[PDB]
């Protein structure tokens, strides 16, 4: 569930 | 002697057919452009100078006149795009790469300084730099056994140009000009000089903005330790783009993201989460977010280096920009972890902090915060354990929160708070 | 992303  | 001339005496010193009056000249319109309150660069340009500086860059019997035309075309470069721009269409890169072989160190140091505004001013102007060949000429000021003996100043401007060169997306720079560069890049990360230090990681920086090839790229070449080691480093320069760095890594695969664990980066986050330049706190929560997005094995690496009640803090007291990344970390732990995580997460005080925040303005922290009632509820009823947990929010205020939140705009809130409620508070 | 040479 990795953003930026 | 040459100390604030006008522009028009400049033209008619560069006009003339006398290389001593021309140098004469040029070094006046270098101190206008050098000077503090507004240099003339548009004055200088309009003028029409630019191509007769660059024609002076290829006075090779007259060293001087290369020199101040070279510092002038500089300053010019170091403006505003259109300015750039200006010395780019004068034909200034070729001339300027040729300059990087100059005998003269203050010569060839300008040189590089001068690439590295044109370079930085964009994705274009940098990979023109680079097919102009750029890059071979400035490795090869670096190709010395050691560093210590290259002068300070000197270094510094070759770090700062090469990071320009790894700088801007949209295009990224090319793959094969970041894997040229790079083994440089390394080493640099491994001096002393604080400020080499920090462009070094800011070019890191750069090359780990982008896909998870592009990071692997960089981690191939095992500077994961040395950026563990700067990210506690005194010099906040240098913490600054280490820890962005470090956060654009743990944004790739969760085998990046353990290199950065086993390198011992999760040891430094006490200090990070409670450093007082609110960015530093604010990018640590990040990168703690993107960690625990990860494995339930690294979700437990972060239980066991302590951080839970860190995060614990942020959420009490923070920054909101930064409470809205401590928010996000819970969420990502309470989607990922194990019961016994979850239950963990409770009992470190995460409940009364997470219901404070349900009452900010905005509606997608909202969103993440109730997406992880519902996780912290989820692993209740595998213990049976869920009406014990429902009354701890009563006492701390919380009902109050999400009953008020079924009535409210964008619909999204108002489902998962009556569907909480309906479940949970009968 | 870019600097001038003072004195």
């Amino acid at each position: 569930r990795k953003g930026r | 002697g040459t100390v604030n001339w006008s522009v028009e005496d400049i033209v008619k010193g560069i006009n003339s057919n006398n290389l001593e009056s021309q140098l004469q000249a040029t070094q006046a319109a270098r101190k206008l452009l050098s000077r503090e309150k507004q240099p003339p660069i548009d004055n200088i340009i309009r003028a029409g100078l630019i191509p007769k500086f660059v024609s002076f860059l290829g006075k090779t019997d007259c060293s001087p006149i290369q020199f101040e035309s070279a510092w002038a075309l500089t300053n010019i470069a170091s403006g505003t795009s259109e300015q750039t721009k200006a010395v780019v269409d004068g034909g200034a890169i070729p001339a300027f790469i040729s300059l990087l072989a100059s005998p003269h160190a203050h010569i060839s140091e300008q040189a590089v300084w001068a690439l590295g505004n044109i370079a930085g001013d964009g994705s274009a102007f940098r990979d023109l730099v680079i097919k102009h060949g750029a890059i071979d000429p400035l490795l090869a000021l670096l190709a010395v056994p050691d560093l210590s003996t290259l002068a300070c100043g000197y270094l510094r401007n070759l770090t700062w140009t090469l990071s320009n060169l790894c700088r801007n997306k949209n295009p990224a720079p090319p793959l094969d000009a970041v894997e040229q560069i790079l083994p440089t890049l390394v080493r640099l990360l491994h001096h002393n000089d604080p400020e080499v230090l920090a462009d070094s990681c800011w070019a890191i920086s750069y090359l780990t903005d982008g896909p998870n090839e592009r990071i692997e790229m960089v981690v191939k070449k095992g500077v994961v330790p040395q950026l563990v080691k700067l990210l506690g480093a005194t010099e906040l320069p240098i913490v600054t783009p280490a820890l962005r760095a470090i956060g654009n890594i743990v944004t790739g695969t969760d085998e990046q993201t353990q290199k950065v664990i086993d390198a011992g980066a999760l040891a430094v986050f006490p200090s990070l989460l409670t450093n007082p330049k609110t960015n530093i706190q604010k990018e640590a929560t990040w990168t703690m977010s993107n960690i625990t997005a990860g494995r339930q094995d690294q979700i437990q690496q972060v239980v066991n280096h302590g951080l839970v009640p860190f995060l614990v803090g942020v959420l009490s007291k923070a920054d909101f920009k930064t409470q809205k990344e401590a928010a996000w970390a819970i969420t990502n732990y309470t989607s990922g972890g194990t019961v016994e995580q979850i239950v963990y997460l409770v009992h470190c005080g995460i409940i009364e902090p997470l219901m404070n925040l349900l009452s900010a303005k905005d509606t997608k922290i909202i969103q993440v915060i109730l997406d992880a009632i519902s996780n912290i509820f989820q692993a209740a009823e595998k213990l049976g354990e869920t009406e014990k947990l429902s009354i701890m929010i009563e006492e701390c205020g919380g009902l109050d929160k999400i009953e008020a939140l079924q009535r409210h705009e964008n619909e999204s809130v108002y489902k998962a708070s009556l569907n909480l409620i309906e479940k949970y508070f009968s």
